[PDB]
């Protein structure tokens, strides 16, 4: 089976509705990594 | 997590306060030497 465009932007939107960016942005501001020159 | 986030601003402000209070100390020794210079001038004008 093959995937064309209008199926594929739909698949991307179904992936983006699940994820959670806020926890990762808080993770990159943790006390382990917070100064990094 | 919020108390941890305030750290970088708080540390720099406190360091600045330490710097300024060092300069208050320097002006305190200098101002005592100034009042001593005033009194030496005072006895000299009495000696003119």
């Amino acid at each position: 089976f093959r995937l064309y465009w209008d199926d594929l932007k739909r698949k991307l939107s179904e992936k983006l509705d699940s994820t959670d960016f806020t926890s990762t942005i808080k993770l990159l501001n943790e006390n382990s990594y917070v100064p990094r020159e | 997590d919020s108390i941890s986030y305030s750290n970088f601003s708080v540390a720099e402000n406190f360091q600045k306060m330490k710097d300024y209070y060092k300069e208050i100390e320097k002006l305190k020794i200098k101002i005592l030497q100034l009042i001593e210079a005033i009194k030496k001038y005072q006895q000299h004008v009495e000696e003119l």
